[PDB]
């Protein structure tokens, strides 16, 4: 073993003498088992960032080489497990037995290595799947204020991948550990845990672990991508990571800029989300979908860090605060939310039924803050709003979504009152699942919409049995 | 005349009710801009002081 | 154990040189004997090199001399825990400041420690029944949760704190801790005597980090109170209360320490370790499998700006807010909790029942409608209102009076004996008012009572 | 080949010790064999003293060890030029990344060089028809001139530059060059296949150093594409189109290396050499007597702040500017071009004619008064305006909507097919609006159409 | 905004018929203005009563740092040693502080707020407290004070306020309208503005002017959006008189004939008090606004209204 000695240390940043043959960005281990990262190789010394508790590290403390570039364990051993950014288990279910490892820092796929995103990743949420559809290999920002429903979108998306052969990675950065414990319990109850990896760096954890957490989760997702399988990564959230990286940069006395952040704060997120992609047929055809979170302050999307991540991702889902605290959940802002992939990420039936649905609702909300022609659009608008409302932890199959949206947009709920629309939807789908199952199964198998005349009769057949308030 | 006066004052209720709602909307927008500038000003001022001190040492 | 020499004294910072291979760990308490009697305690912060340790002082550095002996205690600031702390007033170092004799505790625990491990944590939200109708219904507290306490001077902030201590001790058997972060000495003396008079002194341990102490003392005083709260959770399985007044002054202290250590400032002049320091305090306040610590926290908002880093970082951890309004206190509505402005994360059909949520939202919608019509009623009159609104206004006024409550601590002020109202009784009472079962009763009947049965019982006496 | 030894590794910066007399010059390429296999190219920046050269790495420095051998190539980073680069995709080092075999090019030109001499320069005083109404009318581009597309996050810079590729570069007699600087790798993959299907690829050299890449690559990748464009201009006498998305990323990458080079920061944390670095790059992008370069550069605006040093300093290097604005984008006005902030050197009677100029300034006079009334209109609406201002506001809103236009590249988003409007039609349309000829028509008829005839036709079915 | 034009007018008005001696200190300002003032004092004959010192903005910081002390030492002699009154004119004292700020970091001093030296208040006080009257002699000191970025909260002018018995607060918004001298009627203050010194009528009229102008400022933001006719008859009359008062506060200066394009005017105090009193009482409500603009006495405003 090749040894070094700590000569200075403060705020989890150490200067080490020795370690002559050490690599830049190498994993190191101190006397007491705590890990470290060789950041800067100086002429006579080595700069070491401590990746854990530093209350037993001091001048005279010894540290050794591992001979390995900064890396984490990967593979099927992490499925259903809760880990920190180093891959060490926090759930207390024994060690992570694995031979496969991958580096924290890793190059993104090249220009020829990619293919255009053409495969749906169904969230199971009507508002998203219809208006802002996510595809396999896409990067879609989830952005909004505190308590606007960000994490719920991610967890419900993960729950909806049950039986779809998609590995999920929930990266918790700077969150309360209460909520991560709640998340893993929610996944256990909905049978979503056994295909999900949970990486967590809580608010009590030192800043370098918050910094590394997204890259560790990215590496875990990358393993499955490059072997031909599909994966989903969630960064909850990148505002905590950015703030954690700012702490590290200010402790290292690096020159601060806008909102005191360092000049490579855009590069922090840009290299992370570039590694999410849809690979070509030559490269196995696998993918990694990314859902990065940004938490705005007072709905300010024009701030430094929000505009950085909007500039990286393939569109965004903005969650409006005023809508969220007035019954409308999920509170998707149709005016500024968008999916760059769009129709290419949807099945044929969903694309045709909800083709102009986003701009129709954007027009409705404009007309709301303000005749006979426009009165019909307000009445239609109120009813479509009730359909896109949805309870938490209740994903809807895509065949059921398209039928529900088809009914409201073609005017099968105009004579029904606005307060009965949510019940009308629920009971219509019970009728459709039990009796008219061949119409739903046609959408499942092909992806295309059923016969127009046959579907119209099936809806009108149900309306005879229905009773309004 | 009395009916026209009722229409005048009702129309003034609505117009000035909207002007009140519009003023509160604008007052929030200005309060966001103010606190954006206040935070930016303190961040810049303290950064220049610390930069000036580090140049000596 | 390790012994060193003071090489520099620069305000509340003290550099101490130790011998080679025997240095104090970071956050270790280091005692220094004063030349003119007494002991200064300092906390190890940075290892500068050449076996020199920069330390943050917990008391005045005047009178210190270069070359004096400094003894490493071998651990962080360790403070007494258990039933010996109850009814006592402490400082940051865990020493009594009440002049009430010896504190015979069995153990002393270090104030610096990691948050609870993932495996220890509770996996679902549970209500903490305070027994106070307005809080439990409209903005309920969660076990292991954090509540933002807002309100002006003389609105019932101290009385509400004392009632929460009383009710949790009486019904749940959970003790309390009060942490005065930047306590004004006059107000600390008043609070001590006020808690003696009400009787809640015996259920609470008090810790003051007073205004006139150094930034290091006011930075770590919340951790001293927190450590006392942790004993009762971890050892005795209690649902503990932890009061922190003011949480901004904890952040302020961190910024002051950061400036003394010479760190580069972050946005809006705050310390770069803003989130880390707040998170390491707040994450320890949580619900474990054995018990919980629920924290009511008074929060100053700089320049009335909620996007400011101090409140913004604090609000990241909050689960609810208790907003006290002066206008309700002027009307005689005590506790003067704003039923529309106060909010809670756990007000949902998942945590509380479907009925609780329905009734709570119904109360809010009725009170919001009544609040909107105040300008219309004042000028145009009651005849301007429709038949639907007249009934809503009548029920809202009954609802607003039924939200008031006589407190065990406030028997001197109100005259009547105090009342603990369970959640089920609170839900049932406001449900029956919304359904219109008690429309014919007078409005004075709903004022200052416990359950809905006590309101009906009051109606015959009027 | 002179040998050197690594002394320090500091992010993208590497210090290398050479023997006395064999010191590499500034901007020279230096190769280092990795311990993990492969070669890392590195660029000499500063001479520190004691025969030590501080360098900037063109790729990752992870895995490097102190004492490794470094080979001075004896010249700057040199890249292929001429006909061999056409139809090919390159990286910062001039290596092919398209997997189409080797690039059989005769000459390798260095990416660093001085700007052209004063006598070589050629002024651009001729309009370039884009087919976009706002640009052509209010801030027209010049043939062989310098064009800048300013905008915040997600306002429409890439959609606009892709539309300009569609409208201008497809029916272009000469050659083309695209530079991907610090943007999405996916968009480079899209634009490759987009150009391959249309057949424009065969007259287009492409270079990519995207947001995945380390700062050294993002810093110098524009110079790689520029050197290829310089060869077509000077040696072959060609009319070249230079497309760059996004030039801000070159300045951003400069700030990242500047931090670890140890330079003292300037305003808003930027490098002190911001203006000089920008000028040394930009002044090479120009038309000469031998041939012309028509450059169209996307320019990112940090946090929508046009006073930020990066976009602020960029304004000096531009003949025409298209200033995109988030407010217009959120209103549905696409392209979201600010009609007053967007400017052009060739908007004068001598170039565009008297009618074009008069109509352009007439439009801006209407919009300027509409802009002045926004504070009043926001509060009180249009009810308290004078009869004169009511007409001005009515014409301004119609002008504002006729300035919008459906794009060929935006067919995938909106669903409407794209439109190409000639200059004569644009001048005629806004002239008729200024003369009150379409006061009868509703506002939505002017929104998202080509010619004024299409607005007349749209009004019928409305 | 008009510091140099004002101090030159005070030399023209006060120092012309002054029985005692004078001192002028040119501190970090334009050399053109030193030449202008010298030849102006030479023509009027005031040069024989006046010692002049110049250390202008062309000079290095050390010269601008100590030039005020050179002038002050000469003024201190005339105060203490000789039995005669002294007028001390300084333009501009800010440049002393700025000169100290230039050398501060090179002297090895860490910077204070707003780029200033940490010893701002101490350096200012040790210079300023020498500039004073004593039991031995009388110094009437008149100092021009630059306000950087029009920001009165700036450390330099903010610290200077403690050293003054009267302050003439110039504002750009008045100068932007053409109101010269651009004196803020509310923010300008004096220690001797009281009934004991200036009399009961003077104090009442002066206070009346301030209340009318204060009420006009409160209405400006209300009028701008909601309109003029929505006010009461009392407020409409207050707005009308405030604008006339504001224009009668303007005045043409003897030294500013090349800027105003008209002859300068001297107005006695008893005449000034009479003029504003009649405007408050409502005796000139039918005169137009331009009649009050750029005149001396109230009689000249009555004559000017006939031309319009
Ligand atoms: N569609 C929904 N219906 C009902 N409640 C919801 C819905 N989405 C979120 N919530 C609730 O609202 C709160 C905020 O959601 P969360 O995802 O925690 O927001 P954030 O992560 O942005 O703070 C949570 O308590 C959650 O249970
Ligand atoms: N629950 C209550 N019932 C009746 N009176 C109360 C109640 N709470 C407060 N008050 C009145 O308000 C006064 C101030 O209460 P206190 O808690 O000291 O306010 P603060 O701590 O905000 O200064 C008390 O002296 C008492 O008269
Ligand atoms: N001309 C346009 N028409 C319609 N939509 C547009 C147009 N330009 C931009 N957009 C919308 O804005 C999004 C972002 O555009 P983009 O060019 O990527 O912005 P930037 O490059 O400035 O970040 C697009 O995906 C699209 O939804
Ligand atoms: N009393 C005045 N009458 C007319 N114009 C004036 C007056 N005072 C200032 N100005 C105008 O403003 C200009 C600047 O005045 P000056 O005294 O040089 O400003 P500063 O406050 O910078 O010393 C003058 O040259 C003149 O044009
Ligand atoms: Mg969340
Ligand atoms: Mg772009
Ligand atoms: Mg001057």
């Amino acid at each position: 073993v090749e040894v070094g000695t700590v000569i200075q240390v403060g705020d989890g940043i150490a200067r080490v003498h020795g370690l002559e043959k050490v690599m830049a960005g190498e994993l190191l281990e101190f006397e007491n088992g705590v890990m470290g990262m060789a950041q800067n190789l100086e002429e006579d010394n080595v700069g070491v960032v401590i990746l854990g508790p530093y209350t037993e590290i001091r001048e005279g403390t010894q540290v050794k080489r591992t001979g390995r570039i900064m890396e984490v364990p990967v593979g099927e051993a992490l499925l259903g497990r809760v880990v920190n950014p180093l891959g060490q288990p926090l759930d207390g279910r024994g060690p992570i037995e694995t031979a496969e490892y991958r580096p924290i820092e890793s190059p993104a796929p090249g220009v020829m290595d990619r293919k255009s995103v053409h495969e749906p990743l169904q969230t199971g949420i009507k508002a998203i799947d219809s208006m802002i559809p996510i595809g396999r290999g896409q990067r879609e920002l989830i952005i909004g204020d505190r308590q606007t429903g960000k994490t719920t979108i991610a967890i419900d998306t993960i729950i909806n991948q049950k039986g779809q052969d998609v590995i999920c990675i929930y990266v918790a950065i700077g969150q309360k550990q209460s909520t991560v414990a709640g998340v893993v319990e929610t996944l256990r109850q909905h049978d979503a845990l056994d295909y999900t990896i949970v990486v967590t760096a809580s608010a009590s954890e030192p800043a370098p672990l918050l910094y590394l957490a997204p890259y560790a989760g990215c590496a875990m997702g990358e393993y499955f991508m490059y072997k031909g399988k599909h994966a989903l990564v969630v960064y909850d959230d990148l505002s905590k990571q950015a703030a954690a990286y700012r702490e590290l940069s200010l402790l290292l006395r690096r020159p601060p800029g806008r909102e005191a952040y360092p000049g490579d704060v855009f590069y922090l997120h840009s290299r992370l989300l570039e590694r999410a992609a849809k690979l070509s047929d030559e490269k196995g055809g696998g993918s990694l979908t990314a859902l990065p979170f940004i938490e705005t302050q007072a709905g300010d999307v024009s701030a430094y860090i929000p505009t950085n991540v909007i500039s990286i991702t393939d569109g965004q889902i903005f969650l409006e605060s005023d809508l969220f605290y007035s019954g409308v959940r999920p509170a998707v802002n149709v005016g500024i939310s968008v999916s760059r992939v769009g129709g290419a990420a949807q099945i044929k039936a969903m694309k045709k039924v909800a083709g102009t649905l986003r701009l129709d609702l954007a027009q409705y909300r404009e007309l709301q803050a303000f005749d006979k022609a426009t009165q019909a659009k307000l009445n239609r608008g109120e009813r479509t709003v009730e359909i896109l409302k949805q309870d938490e932890h209740k994903p809807m199959p895509v065949e059921e979504q398209v039928i529900s949206i088809y009914a409201v947009t073609n005017g099968f709920m105009d004579d029904i009152p606005v307060e009965d629309v949510r019940r009308f939807e629920e009971e219509l789908l019970s009728f459709m699942r039990a009796n008219k199952d061949s119409l739903l199964d046609h959408i499942r198998q092909t992806g295309e919409l059923p016969d127009t005349k046959e579907l119209d009769a099936a809806i009108e057949e149900f309306k005879k049995g229905f009773t309004p308030s | 005349l009395l009916d026209a006066k009722a229409s005048e004052f009702g129309a003034r209720m609505t117009a000035m009710g909207n002007a009140t709602d519009n003023a509160t909307e604008m007052l929030e927008t200005l309060t966001l801009q103010f606190n954006r500038a206040r935070q930016a000003a303190i961040t810049q001022e303290i950064a220049e002081i610390v930069a000036g001190a580090n140049a000596l040492r | 154990m390790n012994k060193g020499r003071i090489i520099q004294v620069m305000g509340p910072v003290v550099d101490i040189q130790f011998e080679s291979g025997q240095l104090p760990d970071i956050y270790n308490a280091i005692t220094i004997e004063r030349p003119q009697g007494g002991t200064l305690t300092v906390e190890a912060a940075v290892h500068l090199g050449d076996n020199v340790v920069r330390c943050v002082a917990m008391a005045s550095t005047d009178g210190l001399v270069r070359g004096l002996e400094a003894v490493d205690t071998g651990a962080p600031i360790s403070v007494p825990v258990g039933k010996a702390t109850l009814g006592r007033v402490f400082n940051v170092l865990g020493e009594p400041i009440d002049e009430q004799g010896e504190v015979n505790a069995e153990e002393r625990h270090p104030i610096h420690r990691p948050a609870p491990e993932f495996e220890e944590l509770s996996t679902a939200d549970e209500i903490l029944e305070t027994g106070i109708k307005v809080i439990d219904l409209l903005a309920p507290y969660a076990k292991g949760g954090k509540i933002g306490l807002f309100g002006g001077a003389g609105v019932g902030k101290t009385v509400l704190i004392q009632e929460l201590i009383n009710n949790v001790a009486q019904e749940h058997g959970g003790l309390s801790v009060f942490a005065g972060v930047g306590e004004r000495t006059r107000e600390g003396n008043d609070l001590y005597h006020e808690m003696k008079d009400s009787g809640v002194i015996s259920k609470t341990s008090m810790v003051f980090g007073q205004m006139n102490e150094p930034p290091g003392a006011r930075l770590r005083v919340a951790l001293t109170g927190l450590t006392m709260a942790e004993y009762f959770r971890d050892r005795e399985g209690q649902d503990v209360l932890l009061f922190i007044d003011n949480i901004f002054r904890f952040t302020q202290a961190g910024s002051e320490v950061s400036a003394l250590l010479g760190r580069m400032p972050s946005a809006v002049g705050y310390q770069p370790t803003l989130a880390t320091e707040m998170g390491q305090l707040q994450e320890r306040i949580t619900s474990t499998k054995k018990g919980s610590i629920t924290s009511i926290q008074a929060i100053y908002v700089p320049a009335d700006d909620y996007t400011d880093p101090a409140p913004a970082t604090t609000f990241a951890h909050l689960d609810a807010t208790t907003n006290l309004e002066r206008k309700l206190a002027e009307m005689g509505i005590y506790p003067a909790v704003d039923p529309l402005a106060s909010t809670s994360r756990i007000l949902s059909p998942a945590v509380v029942g479907e009925e609780h949520y329905r009734v709570a939202r119904g109360v809010q919608q009725v009170l919001q409608r009544y609040n909107d019509l105040q300008d219309i009623i004042a000028i145009l009159g009651m005849d301007e209102l429709s038949d639907e609104d007249k009934l809503i206004v009548a029920r809202a006024r009954k609802i607003q009076r039924f939200l008031s409550q006589p407190f065990h601590v406030a028997e001197q002020f109100t005259g009547m004996p105090g009342k603990y109202v369970p959640v089920k009784e609170t839900v049932r009472g406001f449900k029956e008012i919304l359904e219109g079962k008690h429309d014919n009763l007078p409005e004075e009947a709903f004022y200052m009572v416990g359950t809905i049965d006590e309101a009906v019982e009051k109606a015959k006496k009027l």
